[PDB]
């Protein structure tokens, strides 16, 4: 019946505008554009970090070296510990 | 990007809320409610003689 | 999003054309309306316990049908009712869906979507009092539920079908346990045999909503709330609907116990329950008993606990385990309700705040904290195959029967406050860490091949950590055979002890 | 493999009884097993490295 | 349009039955209105009970009542001024200023009783608010979006506790508090109001940043179980329409449940335990529900709750028990052993007490505080009777470490030093939990345990050593 129908009807003046349709919005003053779509479209990350970890830097990982490649002066000083350690062993 | 989306769903049916204080504020100022006691005898009519 | 203006559109076309087929005349006028009650001149062929509709849109159950005017209760406030309102009738018992779509979902006491994640799939809809399973439809629990608490795996046993007790204090770790169980059953949770999943199902009665936030936020950090549902009725609710939730969910489970399946419930905090039901008792102006309580809240506690059962091979071999809560004050378990429900109960788990700060986080009273059941519904490997597994609780016992009164009077009695003190210092666990039969029977088993040799008591945890690496590492082959086929056999108990002995003299 | 690394670590300790006060053997076996239980840890979390354009997109 | 009239039928104590006409029945919790020769009565109604007679509260006293008196109804709720404009205003449990500063030029005005903020809450408990006072930030850290204790019995210094934290919390802290002090003496709220304007938080012609609401004993049970609500009506204004952190506090929330007590006899309701009323957990729940961190802000509320008789198990401070994170419990027994706070470290409790939040190192300090503490109690019987020397060697180290550590948690207040004579100290949550790891560990046992009271740091605690082996020794 159409007091139903009526107020089915106000959901197509209304509300057709506010996201049925892009007409802004009649009733408010202010706008409805420039909120979600152009200030908040960026919101999710103006809630968390930009251009770091949205940009996600896809860093390569630093590079660790062996010890030098200089055995002689430390395997044979290691090897004169040795014989320190095995005479308190 | 998930929960911004869910909070649009949310942000969204708020809007709707108030929306409906238009809608309502919009179904108090009709000469319908003269012509809503009419729906109800036509449908009172209707229920009655089902049984 | 325009699809839910047009969903709301044939809502809306629904709503007129369900309003519009009543006609009824029976329809009762409220005469008065007090704090949450509401008599009614009408409804002379109402139904005891029956919802209702107000116009204003508030839902009420019938309590109380003396000659005349009705008694009901409000599920929510007395804020929009007023006299002479017409009392819309359901036409049927107070009801709440059931369904497999609940898993992952938060409703309330009736069963609505509350978490805000959209509607529920419902497979049925249940009665909120329905009649416990009889005499012969049912068998004995047999199956063990794995707690992961090596205090309440190993000493109190709990199984499908008990129902088990946390009586204590206030912020003890009552909650704690049930949490700590809800996550242990993740490991068998993920697989494919359904006769071991446990899926989980949590009532909050009282419990304030940002507790309850945090609590789902916890099940859903280690992905438990894809198996748990959880209802809510927080002291902000009416008194109606707290009281109602428990048997709500009881249903819940209910569904999964006759579908096969093995569900678990935890009663939380069941006094308020009780609190409830006196605010409900007192306002419909019925003759108190006790200390202000209704007389019939042993029955209410009956009725609503015997529910939980494990069935028999011929309907379908489900199961269903109530895990309620109780909170006494000052440790005083002579206390109404905690007698009624100690009395209840298939056993307890005492926890008391003495023991909480004397360092044992689980606060275990294994002097009172009893099962009815013991070699049954327990893994055989925390049994007779671990010899002393069937004995430790006459052990621990007569370690509290000597402590100072029992003064040390030879080598034995040095070697047992040794070994018991050493136990219960191995007997500590935390919170958000459960564990596994598995590594439960080494660590244990080690306690009967030595324990008093353990590297001083500050540092026999890492000494039980080290354990469980040094049998995860290099001895799988022993934790594997005695996690599938549950027991240890004589070969099995030889390499287990050898293991123990190379660790000990590591 | 993981379970064969630390088998001969078992062989050392053995050895380590006419060999007291090792300065790095054990903290290299110390290290074999921090880096190694590091390793473990991190495939077991080790996601399949990717979105999912069927459900998660 | 027509202004809803009425009859007044039964004046009982507080209690008034009105009469009404056709279809002119008002709302349940809707003000009514009586004009007295003194001012306005307002009728808050409370339950229906038929023939177009309704139940109310009178917020005000009903002196002067003669049956049959014209009543009117306001159409609504309690209404109260809401806004900035309330900073600086002493206001009354229906809104009117009781400051005599000038009419209240508020722009909105906001119904008494809403309803809680359904589930969007969100739970942030890692925000360890830095108190100052040692007991506290160690074994039960305070929350800056929790509710916070403060239970004990007559003289215990719960009062004292509230001036301590408004000086700590209040002056260096970003968002507005409200203090809604329900049933105290009216000498602390003037006291409070004095230090206020001294101490430079509200100006008479400045910013201002507490708005003080006001119900005192005087004030009927309905005023005085209204006011709380009132204030909470204001704490909501500023934490959703401002969205500012607001720091609620209040004097007692046991007055609350004791006028609700009051009202409840004389309403027709079967007494319940202890002859409280039915609706103890129910309304409780109500009220400190609304009190949450509601998404769109945060809040903090120091409660404050009177235990009847010392009596724990009371079942209103039972049941508002379940409704607080962090404890306060102020047993007596440690007033009367001098012991300046008299918070009981054994009851304290909090949920923030977890090694993630407050760190591994804190939680194990805390942990071996207990432990030291309760060997203590659990060894009482034996001390009292036969004395320390039957004890062994650890049991007597145990008990002389957990009286120096009893005796060390005391901390001076800069609110009662009049009380002590000793100037007010504040410690760092940081150097406390360092403190008393140094002092477990046993660095500091042959320092006197006189030496312990009334100090800061251990370096507090040395230099009193130093003194105490100087002149007294
Ligand atoms: N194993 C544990 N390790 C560390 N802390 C624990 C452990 N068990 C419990 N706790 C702590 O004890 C306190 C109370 O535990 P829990 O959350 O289970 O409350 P409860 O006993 O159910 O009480 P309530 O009735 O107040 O909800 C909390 O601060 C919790 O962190
Ligand atoms: N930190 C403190 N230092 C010294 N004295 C203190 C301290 N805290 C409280 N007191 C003393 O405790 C007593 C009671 O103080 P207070 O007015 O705060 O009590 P209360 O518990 O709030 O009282 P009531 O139950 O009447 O509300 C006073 O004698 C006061 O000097
Ligand atoms: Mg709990
Ligand atoms: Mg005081």
């Amino acid at each position: 019946q159409d007091l139903y129908l009526r107020e089915l009807k106000d959901t197509k003046l209304a509300p057709s505008t506010l996201q049925d349709a892009e007409g802004n919005v009649k009733p408010w003053n202010p706008p409805q554009k420039p909120n979600l779509p152009e200030l908040e479209l960026q919101g999710p990350e103006a809630l968390k970090a930009y251009t770091e970890q949205n940009v996600e830097t896809a860093h390569v990982a630093k590079e660790s070296e062996e010890g030098e490649s200089e055995p002689i002066e430390e395997d044979w000083l290691v090897l004169d510990d040795a014989e320190e350690t095995k005479e308190s062993h | 990007w998930v929960r911004y989306e869910a909070s649009l769903r949310q942000l969204e049916q708020r809007q709707l809320a108030k929306s409906v204080i238009s809608r309502v504020q919009s179904e108090l100022g009709n000469p319908k409610f003269q012509e809503k006691v009419l729906q109800q005898s036509i449908s009172e009519i209707e229920q009655l003689l089902s049984k | 999003k325009a699809q839910p203006t047009e969903v709301s559109s044939i809502l809306e076309e629904r709503i007129k054309g369900v309003s519009d087929e009543a006609n009824l005349n029976e329809t009762g006028r409220v005469l008065a309306v007090g704090d949450g009650i509401a008599r009614v001149f009408g409804l002379n062929n109402i139904q005891a316990e029956e919802l209702v509709e107000f116009s204003s849109g508030v839902k009420g159950m019938a309590l109380n049908l003396e000659p005349g005017q009705v008694g009901i209760v409000l599920f929510g406030s007395d804020r929009l009712v007023k006299e002479g309102e017409l009392v819309k009738r359901t036409g049927n018992i107070v009801d709440v869906p059931v369904g497999p779509g609940l898993l992952g979902r938060v409703v309330d006491a009736l069963g609505n979507p509350i978490d805000g994640k959209g509607p529920i799939d419902a497979a049925g809809r249940s009665r909120a009092q329905v009649k416990a399973p009889g005499i012969l439809p049912r068998r004995s629990v047999h199956e063990p539920v794995q707690t992961g608490l090596k205090a309440v795996d190993a000493l109190v046993p709990i199984g499908r079908g008990q129902r088990e007790l946390i009586i204590g204090d206030r912020q003890t770790g009552k909650t704690a346990v049930a949490l700590d169980t809800i996550l242990n059953q993740k490991r068998w949770n993920n697989g494919s045999d359904e006769s071991k999943k446990l899926y989980c199902v949590y009532v909050a009665v009282g419990q304030k909503r940002s507790t309850v936030a945090q609590l789902v936020q916890t099940l859903e950090q280690h992905d438990a709330m894809k198996y748990s549902i959880i209802v809510a009725a927080t002291a902000s609710e009416a008194a109606p609907l707290q009281y109602l939730a428990p048997f709500t969910a009881a249903s819940i489970g209910e569904w999964f116990r006759d579908n096969g399946k093995h569900a678990l419930i935890v009663y939380d905090d069941l006094s308020k329950q009780a609190v409830a039901y006196r605010q409900l008792s007192l306002l419909l102006r019925r003759p108190p008993g006790r200390e202000a309580y209704p007389g019939d809240v042993f029955y209410l506690h009956s009725r609503l606990l015997e529910r939980a059962a494990k069935l028999s091979e011929k309907e379908g071999s489900g199961s269903l385990t109530a895990l309620p809560v109780i909170e006494t004050q000052g440790g005083d378990v002579s206390a109404y309700i905690p007698t009624n429900v100690i009395s209840i109960t298939d056993g307890q788990i005492f926890l008391e705040a003495e023991l909480f700060y004397k360092g044992i986080r689980p606060a275990i009273n294994v002097g009172l904290s009893v099962s009815r059941v013991g070699s049954a519904a327990q893994v055989k490997a925390l049994k007779q195959v671990a010899g002393s597994l069937k004995l430790f609780l006459a052990q621990y016992r007569e370690v509290a029967a000597f402590a100072q009164f029992g003064s040390d009077l030879d080598a034995s009695t040095k070697q047992t406050l040794v070994r018991g003190e050493r136990l219960t210092q191995l007997l500590k666990q935390n919170q958000y860490s459960p564990l596994a039969t598995e590594e439960q029977v080494p660590l244990i088993y080690a306690g009967v091949n030595g324990h008093l040799d353990g590297i001083e008591l500050s540092r026999i945890g890492e000494f039980e950590s080290s354990f469980l690496s040094y049998l995860k590492s290099n001895h799988n082959e022993l934790l594997t055979e005695i996690r599938e086929k549950g027991e240890l056999s004589k070969e099995l108990l030889a390499s287990l002890k050898s293991a123990t002995e190379s660790f000990v003299a590591t | 493999a993981k379970s064969a690394a630390n088998k001969l670590d078992w062989a050392k300790v053995i050895s380590s009884l006419r060999i007291t006060g090792s300065t790095a053997t054990q903290l290299s076996s110390f290290k074999k097993r921090n880096d190694e239980a590091r390793r473990q840890l991190l495939e077991l979390q080790s996601q399949p490295t990717e979105v999912d354009f069927s459900h998660y997109r | 349009s027509t202004p809803i009239t009425g009859k007044v039928t039964a004046v009982i104590g507080a209690i008034v039955d009105v009469h009404f006409e056709q279809s002119e029945l008002p709302a349940i919790l809707n003000a009514l209105e009586i004009k007295t020769p003194q001012g306005k009565l307002v009728l808050e109604v409370a339950q229906h009970l038929g023939e177009n007679t309704v139940r109310t509260i009178a917020m005000d006293g009903t002196e002067g009542l003669v049956r049959g008196e014209k009543v009117l109804d306001t159409g609504g709720p309690i209404s109260v001024p809401v806004g900035r404009e309330t900073l600086g205003r002493i206001i009354n449990v229906i809104g009117e200023p009781i400051d005599e500063r000038g009419p209240i030029k508020s722009k909105l005005r906001k119904p008494i009783h809403a309803d809680p903020p359904s589930f969007a809450e969100q739970s942030t408990s890692a925000e360890i608010l830095e108190t100052g006072i040692k007991v506290v930030d160690l074994l039960a850290p305070y929350a800056r979006g929790g509710k916070i204790g403060l239970f004990g019995g007559a003289g215990v210094g719960k009062t004292v506790f509230i001036q301590e934290l408004i000086n700590n919390i209040a002056k260096a802290h970003g968002g507005f508090s409200v203090f809604t002090g329900v049933g105290e003496r009216t000498r602390e709220g003037n006291d409070l109001y004095r230090e206020m304007k001294e101490t430079g938080v509200i100006n008479l012609e400045g910013e201002s940043k507490v708005a003080l609401v006001f119900g005192q004993m005087n004030e009927p049970p309905g005023a005085r179980a209204r006011v709380a609500l009132t204030g909470l009506t204001i704490a909501e204004y500023f934490r959703d329409e401002e969205g500012q952190d607001v720091l609620l506090f209040i004097d007692n929330i046991f007055r609350f449940t004791q006028a609700g007590s009051e009202v409840s006899a004389l309403l027709g309701r079967i007494p319940s335990a202890v002859g409280y009323q039915p609706t103890l957990a129910t309304d409780m729940g109500l009220l400190q529900e609304r009190i949450t961190t509601t998404k769109k802000g945060s809040v903090t509320s120091v409660q404050a709750v009177y235990v009847p008789a010392d009596d724990l198990t009371d079942p209103a401070p039972a049941t508002t028990f379940a409704h607080l994170d962090a404890t306060t419990v102020l047993s007596r027994g440690i007033s009367e052993l001098g012991i300046y706070p008299a918070v009981d470290p054994l009851d304290s409790k909090s949920r923030l007490l977890d090694a993630a939040v407050v760190g591994q190192e804190h939680y194990d300090v805390a942990s071996k505080v207990q432990e030291t503490l309760q060997t203590y109690k659990s060894l009482q019987d034996i001390i009292a009777i036969l004395g320390m020397d039957e004890l062994s060697e650890q049991d007597k180290l145990t008990v002389e470490r957990a009286r120096k550590i009893q005796r060390f948690l005391s901390q001076p207040f800069a609110v009662a030093e009049v009380f002590t004579g000793i100037p007010g100290k504040l410690v760092r949550l940081k150097d406390t939990v360092a403190s008393f790891k140094a002092v477990l560990e046993g660095k500091y046992d042959n320092i006197p345990e006189h030496a312990f009271y009334m100090v800061g740091g251990i370096e507090d605690v040395v230099a009193k050593a130093e003194k105490l082996a100087a002149e007294a020794n």
